[PDB]
């Protein structure tokens, strides 16, 4: 079973998730919701049958070999990773799960990343490694590009990034691009900057430090 | 009623074997099959196989075949799944769930906690905290923090001002480094006027290595 | 007990499930 990778929607509207099959009477398809850090939960069974205790906003439909899960009145609490599963009518009756669909409620606001660059701590430089940290804070959404420019030269393959959701207080994102260089290579260069391009700040924003 | 209990996360050495347990709190493990689903932290759910109580028959997928063994202590009805010949790819979270093969549900309704299995390929190491200087401007959003680097394995817990500083604190997800150790960066947004007056201290605790470091960041 | 892998489904544990009867065996 294959599902769309992600389905974004504005609050209040209805999104639909497809579950296309390459089998168990084509009525055994069920729908599962897995919120981050929690166990999967059965949300819809028997194509459309809704287990007791599940909100009425969730429905199920079946077309050809495609199963559809429609969430009415999409709310920021609805978003989770949704998986469809059904038996595969195999020798051991495989229960095949879907690829997964990350429903996202995303609309009504735009934030620009607050760019802050951190030169490597001299203590870490003693250890032998140089970690230049570029911080993007309170931006929405996370389609942002960070370019590491060392002495007006782009650096690639040496940057590791991590993203966090800021609860709902700002419903924004935070990014930490870490450029790791050796102490020798770090001292070999002078200017270290991280140009940042995002939707909020159309004009490119760069934070540079000279050592 | 019926709830499944799994053990905590277990880091294992490459080539070893882990036996994740599954206990039936309120259940009997004598009617409905107990399916085992494997999920990497970010993965699609992947059914490994099932064990059926009425007949002592275990069904396992060919991909998982040869290594997975469905043992079970009949007394106290605790079923165990042992993944043998562990390898780096095996790193994932393993869930046991009650499969309703018969009966109308036709789905896995009751899931377990989920025992995370990681193949280390590394020795436990204490964390190296490095300060993130808040530039040098007297104003305004000023960003400072701590760089927890070269620690194994998770978890590590970082607090600011001994829990007093909460708003603005953005602890970033740990990233596995190319070396095989983990590293995270924690930042906090403060008024730049307070940079000199206020004392900002990050409290990092690596309970696996029992390393509690109270680095201070007030450049 | 150490359950064994048999690569088939028994029709004893199969009730109300039609896929079972599509693929089931016995001793």
């Amino acid at each position: 079973l294959t599902q769309p990778a992600s389905v974004s929607g504005s609050p209040g509207q209805s999104i639909t998730i497809s579950c296309t099959g390459s089998v168990g009477g084509y009525s055994h398809v069920s729908w599962y919701q897995q919120h981050p850090g929690k166990v999967p939960k059965l949300i819809i069974s028997e194509v459309s049958n809704r287990p007791s205790g599940i909100s009425n906003r969730f429905s199920g439909s079946k077309s050809a070999n495609t199963a559809s899960l429609t969430i009415s009145g999409l709310q920021p609490e609805d978003e989770a990773d949704y998986y469809c599963g059904s038996y595969a009518s195999t020798n051991i009756l495989h229960y095949v799960f879907g690829t997964g669909t990350k429903v996202t409620v995303l609309s009504r606001t735009v934030a620009a990343p607050s760019v802050f660059i951190f030169p490597p701590s001299d203590e870490q430089l003693k250890s032998g490694t140089a970690s230049v940290v570029c911080l993007l804070n309170n931006f929405y959404p996370r389609e942002a590009k960070v370019q590491w420019k060392v002495d007006n030269a782009l650096q690639s393959g040496n940057s590791q990034e991590s993203v966090t959701e800021q609860d709902s207080k700002d419903s924004t994102y935070s990014l930490s691009s870490t450029l790791t260089l050796s102490k020798a290579d770090y001292e070999k260069h002078k200017v270290y900057a991280c140009e940042v391009t995002h939707q909020g700040l159309s004009s490119p924003v760069t934070k540079s430090f000279n050592r | 009623q019926v709830q499944l209990v799994q053990s905590g996360a277990e880091v294992k050495k490459p080539g070893s074997s882990v036996k994740v347990p599954c206990k039936a709190s309120g259940g009997t493990f004598s009617t409905y099959p107990i399916s085992w689903v494997r999920q990497a932290p970010g993965q699609g759910l992947e059914w490994m196989g099932r064990i059926i109580p009425d007949p002592p028959m275990a069904n396992i997928a060919q991909k998982f075949q040869g290594r997975v063994s469905f043992s079970a202590d009949k007394s106290t009805t605790i079923v165990y799944m042992e993944l043998s010949s562990l390898r780096s790819e095996d790193t994932a979270v393993y869930f046991c769930a009650r499969e309703i093969l018969q009966s109308p549900p036709f789905a896995v309704d009751v899931w377990g906690q989920g025992t995370m299995v990681a193949v280390s390929s590394a020795s436990t190491k204490g964390p190296s905290v490095f300060p993130l200087a808040p530039s040098s401007k007297s104003t305004g959003t000023a960003a400072l923090g701590c760089l927890v680097k070269d620690y194994f394995p998770e978890p590590v817990t970082v607090s600011w001002n001994s829990g007093a500083l909460t708003s603005g604190v953005h602890t970033f997800p740990a990233v596995l480094q190319s070396s095989g150790l983990y590293s995270l960066s924690s930042v906090v947004t403060v008024p730049s006027s307070s940079l000199g007056t206020q004392t900002y201290i990050c409290n990092v605790n690596h309970k696996p290595s029992n390393t509690k470091v109270d680095k201070k960041v007030e450049p | 007990f150490h359950f064994e892998v048999f690569n088939f489904v028994p029709c004893s544990i199969c009730s109300n499930n039609p896929t079972c009867w599509a693929i089931c065996k016995r001793i």
